[PDB]
């Protein structure tokens, strides 16, 4: 599946690269996230803007451009070559998207660009470009280790890394930011242990290594004590997208989740949710996991009225711009 | 010039003064006008009397940033007599003469540095060859031939003899491919590394300086705007490549779009024209910063008024520059020794170099003099 | 502290400012002089040596030759243009023969002329691309050629071209695909010789070769005895590129526009207007554009962009493909990487990009029934032993460019053009340069001889 | 509706798809009905403002071209002029096993398919195939040629040469070990 063509951005300025690198970049500027730099002639360009909210690390401002298509979300809006779109906004090869908790960019056989809005920032890339690219999220190569941080044949470090992949406005000159002191808190009461360590992510264990995702437990919640889920919800992706089935880790205490009413929140649930607009759309999908909100087995969703999930056999019909309700009946001249 | 008789055109050619420049630290505009880009890091030959060793004009250029092609002028070091005398004009407006400090103005050995403002320095030299080389916004260099000396150059501004398709004529004897190629024979030092061609547009990398790019270089082929008078004249593409490539390539955006527009018009006001007022809304932070009691000035076309010039005359001003812009103290103001501004009446006649106060009467040697309006005179 | 025989060198002992390690007598350097304020300690080769730059020692009788970002070693030939130099002593020997200068006007435009200037001029009337009708004798003067820009299925952008090979009392239109000829002076020999040269029609007058694409690209090359005399929109051919600019009464101008309108044939026909910029008017081909032209940076011309300068070749490419938004895109594309194709071609290089996606040329059209001579040579032969030239010499020898050849096999070893075959025995063409089959009479017979009787 | 959208490529539409009333396709139009072909055909040039046009005008006559292939046809529209294919390109220096036929054979002696029987016999269509002449009679898809004898193909399709090991080697059974 999705082994090694995966990057994000999370929580406290902690960049996972393609390769599995993990590292934490305090930067407040635009930064070049992944662009393909390798190639004749680019095809992918995208790049991020970290600010804050109050306190707590954002990302303000994505740039994606693509192929003569510039999109820009921000301010909780997105711009289509200058233009605003109400979500969905699709063209060939491409769509956006408000789906699930986030706004999706899907740019086919090109990318996938999930951001939640607030912390997150997921990029899925094709096999193609493999060793083509390079930004935060690393040269896709398939070396973790050795190829990144090598730069003039010199070894560099995180804040170094991400300060080549700088790029200023126009008129701006944002600074470096400084290194951080020590750190202090780890995990005391064993609670990134617990959880992380805990049944949920079993197999998880088998996929992808947590030890850097402990160290990011660990400084978050030196940060405030109503933001340390964001590692673990990134475990839960990095998981899913290896190619595991990752268990539901959350309680009603541990960042807890809402849903409508007919609607629960699971962890790995099938991404192809299947409404009675297109009630066996879940036959044959091929994604992995997908964290969101979903609907019992047996119950598809009802996206004809947005009543929430229906039984099979109580759901309206569509015709020509018409909904019928169950027990309805419409006759033609001819049937 | 061109008499029309005939039914035709009848022309006949003054005299010339071949012109190198180089521009935005990479472009290089050479005496035949073969426009093309440098991105190296090393001191290149920029010009040389290649029969023999009259004189050497050196340029030391530096890459600047991240990107290979991210470059600046950063000296040009005129070599002089096989290497005996050498005028090195740094960046930051510092002339070094035989590596020491030196100020300016400076009048020996027939070489005469001065600044006709605070962006340009002017190295004229009686060996043929004329430097003019600006600061601000950043560094560039100008170089002006008397024609005597065409066909005989070497360098990368080329030989100078009126063909295009020769200027990339190495040592080897063959003309070479592109620029890079070409400039990587002429190198000062063994140990530097060669340059590389650029594809790649710096102006693809970011949207915001795309459009920022966009919007101010375009004043150039604006056919409404101030630089259109120079139009029917210079073909603008070039410039405008040269202001798109260093704004979207350049860390300070506005600082190497004014140096490509600044270029453009001092380019224009050599062959001839006027260019004045392009400033609207754009460069002005290089109309406040000027030193204090001075001010912009768009048409500089001679030497800086000074108190001791008309006192007792000054060999600067003996020097034709093409006009250039800069600051400078305002007509009817001369700047003293202190170099502050003021009037003619604040500042004192020097006779033998002794200080002598305006409007003051003196005896000297059976003789009674007067200093009126900072012009001496002596009676008796 | 070294190991080869150049030993190290110390700065700390000599006086500041000696020529350190940096300034090591090199394969470069040994000839320039090298320049530093500051002394570096490295090895150095002994005295009566110089460096190969990689830690070796040589004499400096044998320090390999650069040229465009090669090395050669001594003993090492190149071919330029048209001759062949030879690294010595830190130097290029080269055979002193001639080489024709070259105009190219081709695209929406673009012409590079004969003293290598370049620009673009999008003129709609008919402009003399050369002409020796041009002098305080316009009667010594022999040729002139004219084009103007046809659009083939519409009145729009341009499609194709429209050429008009004056030759003394002779003239030959070029259009819609082939010749004509309407001889009207003086009715002798042809002074030219017309030939199928791949995929261009090529006509030679013996100092003077025109190469037509067939669609929108003119090559001339020419004698260097022309030099100086001719004029047009090739420029005046002077080894002098900044005035080719110089107009019907030779006032050299800065600018394209008033060069081009100089040279319109009939004074009625309006001036152009100011050329429009094609990316920025139609911003949604750009892109494509771009993908398309990118070909030009990508390996398949990675070693011809160190021969041949390619970025007003890139420009041109980007604007045409930009420009042709009435119909016809693969054409526009195709021609304006075809120009850098034949620069590499004639430069040094057999460049064949030509990809079955990119550009494809049906060449197995005039095979026929499994007949397999005929095959896409990138660089076709000097001369072509063709139905009308049944020597098989020619009188301006080009050299090769793109297009599909026949491989005449020694049973049908001649090359027909008015049917595109390999074949035994060939027909006769007249004064005109009509083509019959052997045993037809002419409005004589044609027999072994030809047209006879 | 294209055309009504940009009016300045109509008329070129037009020049190129008359292909389909011309005398190369003479025969055909009595054969399969080409109103709505040549609709298609004016509409994909009319609407191909983006770049690209051959292609889109290509595709659009090369379906008729199919239709026309399989009622009872073998037609050759393809003019160095118009929609070329270029197929010398597989042929090495000379090698001329690689030509262009109307309509191809049923079934490939393929290097997959060494037997040279088929699952779906299909009837001929445009497309250039290798004469592979009995010296090197198997025709290898993953390098486009005639060979003498084939590699191997893995399950999930990936092609080795003899001799090769996959990540067993290969021979003249394929992948044994
Ligand atoms: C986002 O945009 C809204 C208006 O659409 C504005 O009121 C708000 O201040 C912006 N910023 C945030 C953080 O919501
Ligand atoms: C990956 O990139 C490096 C960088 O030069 C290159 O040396 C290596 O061969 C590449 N390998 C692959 C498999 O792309
Ligand atoms: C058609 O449907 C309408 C709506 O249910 C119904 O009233 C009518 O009787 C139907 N026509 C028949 C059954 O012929
Ligand atoms: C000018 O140059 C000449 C020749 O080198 C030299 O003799 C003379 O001293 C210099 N200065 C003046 C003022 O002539
Ligand atoms: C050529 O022109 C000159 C005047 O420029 C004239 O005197 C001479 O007779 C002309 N010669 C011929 C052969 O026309
Ligand atoms: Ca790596
Ligand atoms: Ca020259
Ligand atoms: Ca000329």
């Amino acid at each position: 599946a999705h082994n090694g063509r995966v990057c994000s951005t999370w929580g406290d300025f902690h960049y996972k690269t393609f390769d599995g690198d993990v590292f934490r970049f305090p930067g407040l500027c635009n930064y070049v996230f992944s662009e393909h730099c390798r190639a004749a002639y680019e095809d992918f360009n995208v790049q991020l803007r970290r600010g804050l909210v109050g306190s707590r690390p954002v990302v303000t401002r994505v740039v994606i451009k693509a192929q003569g298509l510039v999109l820009e979300a921000s301010n909780g809006s997105v711009l289509i070559n200058g233009q605003r779109e109400e979500l969905p906004y699709s063209r060939t090869g491409l769509l956006v998207e408000q789906s699930g908790d986030y706004i999706k960019v899907s740019i086919r056989l090109v990318l996938t660009f999930l951001w939640n809005g607030e912390d997150s920032a997921l990029l899925e890339l094709d096999p193609k470009y493999a060793n083509q690219t390079c930004g935060l999220c690393g040269d896709f190569n398939g070396l973790p280790a050795f190829n990144e941080f090598y730069a003039h044949n010199a070894r560099l470090t995180p804040l170094q890394f991400g300060n080549l992949q700088k790029l200023d406005g126009p008129t701006e000159q944002c600074p470096d930011p400084l290194p951080l002191p020590a750190g202090n808190c780890t995990d005391e009461e064993g609670i990134c242990h617990r959880t992380l360590l805990g049944p949920a992510f079993a197999e998880c264990h088998a996929l992808v290594d947590s030890t850097a995702y402990l160290a990011a437990c660990a400084q978050d919640l030196c940060r405030c004590p109503t933001c340390p889920c964001a590692t673990f919800v990134e475990y839960s992706r990095q998981c899913a997208h290896a190619g595991g089935q990752p268990r539901n880790w959350r309680c009603p205490e541990l960042c807890p989740r809402t849903c409508p009413l007919n609607m629960q929140h699971q962890e790995c649930g099938s991404p192809c949710t299947d409404t009675c607009s297109n009630p066996q759309r879940a036959q044959l999908c091929e994604d992995h996991c997908v964290d969101g909100c979903f609907c019992p087995p047996g119950t598809v969703l009802d996206d004809i009225t947005h009543s929430g999930c229906l039984p099979l056999g109580q759901c309206p019909c569509t015709h020509g711009g018409r909904t019928y309700s169950p027990g309805t009946s419409f006759n033609t001249t001819c049937s | 010039s061109c008499t029309c008789s005939g039914g035709l055109w009848q022309c006949q050619d003054l005299p010339c003064p071949g012109t190198c420049s180089v521009q935005g630290g990479a472009h290089i505009s050479t005496y035949d006008e073969k426009l093309y880009d440098l991105h190296g890091d090393c001191s290149y030959v920029l010009s040389k009397k290649c029969a023999d060793s009259s004189f050497t004009v050196l340029a030391e250029l530096r890459k600047c940033g991240l990107t290979d092609n991210e470059n600046c002028l950063k000296a040009v070091t005129l070599s002089l007599d096989g290497g005996d005398t050498a005028i090195r004009v740094q960046a930051d407006g510092g002339v070094f003469l035989n590596s020491i400090y030196t100020q300016l103005p400076l009048s020996a050995a027939n070489i005469t540095l001065f600044t006709p403002s605070s962006f340009f320095i002017v190295v004229q030299t009686g060996l043929g060859l004329q430097l003019l080389v600006q600061l601000v916004p950043l560094m560039q260099v100008f170089v002006r031939l008397d024609p005597a000396h065409q066909g005989q150059m070497c360098g990368l501004c080329g030989n100078f003899n009126q063909n295009q398709a020769d200027d990339f004529t190495a040592l080897s004897g063959v003309v070479e491919a592109t620029g890079a190629a070409f400039a990587n024979t002429w190198k000062a030092q063994a140990a530097c590394a060669n340059a590389r061609n650029s594809f790649e547009d710096p102006c693809s990398l970011s949207v915001e300086n795309e459009n920022y790019a966009r919007h101010w270089c375009s004043r150039l082929t604006d056919p409404n705007s101030a630089f259109s008078r120079c139009h029917s004249i210079i073909n603008p593409k070039p410039f405008h490549s040269n202001c798109m490539f260093d704004t979207c390539n350049c860390e300070r955006s506005e600082d190497c779009l004014c140096a490509a527009l600044s270029s453009y018009v001092h380019a224009c006001a050599a062959k001839g024209v006027q260019l004045s007022d392009w400033r609207d809304g754009v460069c002005t932070k290089y109309m406040q910063n000027c030193p204090k009691s001075q001010r912009y000035a768009y048409v500089v076309d001679a030497c800086q008024p000074t108190c001791r010039g008309l006192s007792e005359a000054d060999v600067t001003c003996s020097v034709s520059f093409v006009p250039v812009d800069g600051c400078t103290c305002p007509a009817g103001t001369f700047l003293n020794d202190a170099g502050a501004c003021v009037p003619a009446q604040e500042c004192p006649c020097y006779a033998h170099g002794t200080v002598l106060a305006p409007g003051e009467v003196v005896h000297d040697e059976g003789a009674v003099c007067s200093c009126t309006g900072g012009k001496l005179s002596c009676l008796g | 502290g070294c190991a080869a025989p150049m030993v190290y060198l110390d700065c700390s002992n000599s006086s500041a400012g000696t020529p350190g390690a940096e300034c090591l007598r090199s394969c470069h350097t040994l000839d320039v002089g090298c320049f530093s304020t500051h002394c570096v300690s490295g090895c150095v080769c002994p005295p009566g040596l110089v460096s190969d730059g990689s830690g070796g020692c040589i004499a400096e009788e044998d320090c390999p030759c650069v040229h465009n970002e090669a090395t050669y070693k001594p003993g090492e030939t190149i071919r330029v243009d048209c001759n062949t130099c030879t690294c010595r002593n830190r130097r290029w020997e080269c055979s002193h023969r001639l080489c024709l200068g070259t105009c190219v006007a081709y695209g929406d435009g673009h012409f590079i002329t004969f003293d290598g200037d370049r620009y673009s001029f999008e003129g709609s009337c008919e402009y003399i691309l050369a002409q020796d009708y041009c002098g305080d004798n316009t009667t010594h003067g022999t040729f002139r050629i004219v084009t103007e820009n046809i659009p083939c299925g519409t009145t729009g952008t341009t499609c194709s071209k429209a050429i008009k090979l004056f030759v003394e009392s002779y003239e030959l239109i070029l259009q819609e695909g082939t010749f004509k000829a309407v001889a009207r002076g003086p009715g002798g020999d042809p002074p030219y010789k017309i030939r199928y040269m791949g995929i261009f029609l090529v006509i030679e007058t013996h100092g003077m070769a025109v190469s037509w694409d067939r669609k929108t690209s003119v090559f001339i090359r020419l004698h260097q005895d022309y030099k100086g005399r001719v004029c047009g929109l090739c420029g005046n051919f002077d080894d002098n590129a900044i005035n080719d600019f110089a107009t019907r009464s030779r006032s050299v101008v800065g600018d394209a526009l008033e060069f081009g309108n100089s040279w319109k044939l009939s004074p009625s026909c309006p001036d152009a207007l100011a050329p429009k910029d094609p990316c920025t008017a139609n911003p949604f081909r750009k892109s494509w554009a771009q993908k398309q032209c990118s070909i030009l940076h990508g390996p398949t011309f990675a070693a011809c962009r160190s021969q041949v300068d390619s970025t007003k070749y890139y420009e041109a490419c980007v604007n045409d493909a930009c420009a042709c938004d009435s119909g016809g895109d693969c054409e526009c594309f195709c021609t304006a990487v075809a120009a850098y194709a034949q620069a590499c071609h004639d430069a040094g290089l057999c460049v064949s990009w030509r990809t079955p996606d990119t550009c494809p040329l049906f060449c197995d059209f005039y095979n026929p029934h499994g007949g397999c001579e005929w095959h896409y040579q990138p660089c076709g032969a000097p001369c072509l032993k063709t139905c009308r030239n049944p020597s098989g010499h020619c009188l301006v020898d080009l050299p090769g460019l793109e297009g599909c050849y026949p491989k005449c096999p020694p049973s049908q070893p001649f090359f027909n053009e008015d049917q595109m075959k390999c074949v035994a025995q060939c027909g006769c063409y007249d004064k005109d340069g009509n083509y019959y089959d052997v045993g037809a009479r002419v409005p004589c017979n044609c027999t072994p001889s030809g047209i006879q009787c």
